[PDB]
């Protein structure tokens, strides 16, 4: 109704329509602690909210308050509490709301209240059909929000909205393959919807992923999802897999090819195979190489590697 | 130093000429880096590591008691200024006044709700991240006064009023819910006492759940592996003696992958730039996955360090976490707060302090002033404080009904 921006701010105290009330200080106690020195503004508004919700006043004027409120601290979940009892109470218009939290989110997208005020709304309302388009443009502005990927992981998994969040992913992986937030997320909807059982699709992947990383080798993500994506099965179930990263020794190397050889050797040790000694000593080479030359920062578990390796 | 070695240079960036924001980005902290890295050498003075103890303790000792309107962001969270800054302190070896611990006790005591747990301020509705904090703090101090504000029984209440059917809690009434609950719930539960038969029916399971693709721990199943996430899940499991819910080595593969070649500090997620505060997050799961495995009798584990590189970490800190003017920060740049204090100092800490039963391999980085008190991989509070809190609940009977 009125903006604590606007030039012509008043205090709650300067106002008519709030005189019947008497504005509840805050009980910090006779020694404060961590005390915080509020702004005349800051102090204003929220005395007067202690009382509005102290009275449990559900009224529209406490209503027009607690976005004042939120607006001075939106990390106040206890204002973003008594707000939702108002919205059930004074049966407030909720799209209108749902306006009011997309731009809240615009404003703060990490905070932890607006996303979980916003999927209160959506389920109040049983509507998902503004979700991932609000969503896109928060991760336009931040491929990596983690409350609106976790958001979104949402809407698609509750609604079943799965059919064109792989194009979605691919969109962003063009726009940033070491975007770790899409290559989770590409593993989140082909698990919920196909798996990699399928050969077709487990062929796919690979392929797709042993192209991303014959392009941008030392991209860690791409790694991990590879790994990922087969390592739950056995990496030694794939014989042809071994050779292909031994190609890229000396045109894609980075110690991630070392770290994946060692990770094949290590299955194709628990799974028992001949020129074991050998593939043994192979491994434990490379487990020097990285903790000595090749990646030093782990090298207390690159020689831990070398160590149960000897035991396993 | 490890760091301002010539060889370290190599460790670099390789961007394969495929740059994308995540190169730029990275790329950009590297250099602000390396200069930190090159200060000495530019200036022709002797590099002498040194934590700048007293220029922090003024600090913190002045946030304990107020804080300017730039922390009118933080109105709800003030059980964890409380907690962050008397944790510095605690770390720092520095005193608490039987003055201000009482003030602390009755400014607590303030937050917590009648329905149980703690708020984020006198009033506000009771949360867990605060009750955590709350929780903490009262403990810091550890008196028959501090231990005498929380109630214990209200405090049952409150944790079964947000526990839900598949294991997970929520962080408050009509709340969110993500790992942090879990943890929250757990670690004001067991240091109190007030851990029933079903309190965590089917929490070691849900946050099993959160372990996704990459070894790591997410906020939910199904979302990208976190560091602040996978640290409420792994001390979460340990509390609950459940850590083999989960698969210990993969968790590992990632965890170490986190520490950055280049910086020496940890990063929160796999191709995110580093951050202080995860010295912590993620630097403390090494000590925690030390007790896992060596638990599952391990014969590979080291008997001097943690399975990540402390003297790096350490310089990391050192060189480019400390703020002159006091506090702590998540990389050069950025400004300074009482969390990346608390967490900075909280990670050095572990850096410096190894065990192993009765092994004792502490590695302080230059000026040997510069050592810490030590502190629980789990709870994040002085070991001993941990262990004289619980044994004053254990004479307390579990809230039963
Ligand atoms: N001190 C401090 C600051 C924040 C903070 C205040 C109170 C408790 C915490 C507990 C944990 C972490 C931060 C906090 C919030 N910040 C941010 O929002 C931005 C930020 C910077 N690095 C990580 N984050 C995301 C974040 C936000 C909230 C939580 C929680 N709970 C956890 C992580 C920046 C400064
Ligand atoms: C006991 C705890 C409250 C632990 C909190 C641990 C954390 C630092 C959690 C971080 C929450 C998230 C999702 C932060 C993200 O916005 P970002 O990774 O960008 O910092
Ligand atoms: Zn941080």
């Amino acid at each position: 109704f009125l903006s604590l921006d606007s030039p012509t701010y008043v205090l709650y105290r300067d106002r008519a329509e709030w005189a019947d009330i008497d504005p509840v200080p805050q009980n910090d106690g006779p020694s404060p602690v961590v005390q915080i020195i509020y702004s005349e503004k800051f102090r204003d508004v929220y005395d007067y909210f202690r009382a509005v919700l102290q009275r449990d006043e559900r009224s529209e004027r406490a209503f027009k308050l607690t976005r004042d409120a939120i607006e001075l601290n939106a990390a106040n979940y206890t204002v973003w509490h008594f707000r939702r009892v108002l919205l059930r109470s004074l049966q407030k218009d909720l799209q209108e709301e749902m306006n009011y939290i997309t731009a809240i989110i615009e404003e703060q997208p990490k905070n932890y209240q607006v996303w979980h005020h916003r999927r209160v709304l959506v389920e109040w309302l049983k509507d998902p059909s503004q979700e991932l388009e609000f969503i896109a443009d928060i991760l336009n502005q931040d491929a990596k929000n983690y409350h609106a990927w976790q958001h979104r992981q949402w809407v698609i998994q509750e609604f079943r909205l799965w059919d064109n969040e792989l194009q979605y992913v691919d969109q962003l992986l063009k726009e940033d393959v070491r975007n770790n937030s899409v290559w989770n997320q590409r593993h989140f909807v082909i698990s919920n919807t196909t798996g990699y059982s399928d050969r077709a699709v487990l062929e796919r992947e690979v392929q797709y992923t042993l192209e991303m990383i014959k392009l941008v080798p030392h991209n860690e993500s791409a790694w991990n999802y590879l790994k990922g994506i087969l390592q739950d099965r056995g990496l030694s179930r794939y014989p042809n897999l071994l050779n292909q990263l031994l190609d890229l020794q000396p045109s894609h190397s980075s110690p991630y090819l070392i770290a994946f050889l060692v990770d094949i050797y290590e299955d194709m040790l628990e799974n028992q195979c001949d020129n074991k000694e050998d593939i043994l000593n192979k491994a434990l080479e490379l487990c020097e190489i990285l903790a000595k030359e090749k990646d030093t920062i782990r090298k207390e578990y690159w020689r831990y590697i070398g160590r149960s390796l000897q035991s396993k | 130093l490890y760091s301002l070695r010539p060889e370290h240079a190599r460790e670099r960036l390789q961007d394969d000429s495929v740059e994308t924001v995540t190169s730029i980005e990275q790329a950009k902290v590297e250099e602000k880096i390396q200069e930190v890295f090159s200060s000495y050498k530019f200036n022709h003075l002797v590099p002498r590591l040194v934590l700048q103890r007293e220029k922090h303790f003024h600090y913190l000792k002045r946030g304990l008691r107020q804080l300017t309107d730039a922390y009118e962001c933080l109105d709800a969270s003030r059980p964890w200024l409380c907690y962050w800054i008397l944790h510095s302190l605690e770390l720092l070896d520095e005193p608490i006044p039987q003055i201000v611990a009482t003030d602390v006790c009755q400014f607590l005591e303030l937050c917590q709700s009648p329905d149980g747990g703690f708020g984020g301020g006198p009033g506000q509705y009771p949360h867990l991240a605060p009750t955590y904090a709350a929780v903490n703090a009262l403990c810091i101090i550890g008196t028959e006064e501090a231990y005498n504000v929380i109630n214990r029984e209200k405090l049952l209440q409150y944790l079964y009023s947000l526990k839900q059917p598949d294991g997970s809690f929520l962080m408050h009434v009509g709340g969110e819910v993500d790992v942090r609950s879990a943890y929250c719930a757990a670690s004001v539960a067991s240091l109190t006492n007030i851990i029933t038969p079903d309190l965590f029916e089917g929490t070691a399971e849900w946050i099993a759940r959160c372990q996704n693709w990459e070894g790591g721990i997410g906020g939910v199943p199904g979302m990208e592996a976190h560091g602040g996430y996978t640290f409420c899940g792994l001390a979460a499991l340990v509390i609950l003696k459940k850590e083999r819910s989960l698969n210990l080595k993969s968790l590992l593969q990632w965890v170490t992958s986190r520490q950055m070649r280049f910086e020496g500090g940890f990063q929160g997620r796999c191709n995110k730039l580093v951050d202080g505060c995860y010295s912590f997050w993620q630097a403390g799961l090494l000590p925690l996955l030390h007790r896992a495995l060596h638990a599952q009798g391990d014969p590979a584990l080291s008997m001097s360090h943690w399975m990540f590189h402390q003297q790096a970490l350490q310089e990391y800190i050192l060189m480019c976490c400390q703020c002159p003017a006091g506090g702590l920060l998540d990389k050069p740049g950025k400004s300074r707060d009482f969390y990346h204090t608390c967490y900075c100092l909280s990670g050095l800490s572990i850096a410096q302090h190894f065990g192993s039963g009765a092994m004792l391999h502490d590695v302080v980085m230059g000026v040997p002033e510069n050592v810490l008190q030590p502190t629980h991989p789990v709870y994040n509070i002085g070991p001993d404080k941990v262990i004289q809190a619980t044994t004053h609940f254990l004479q307390k009977p579990v809230p039963g009904f």
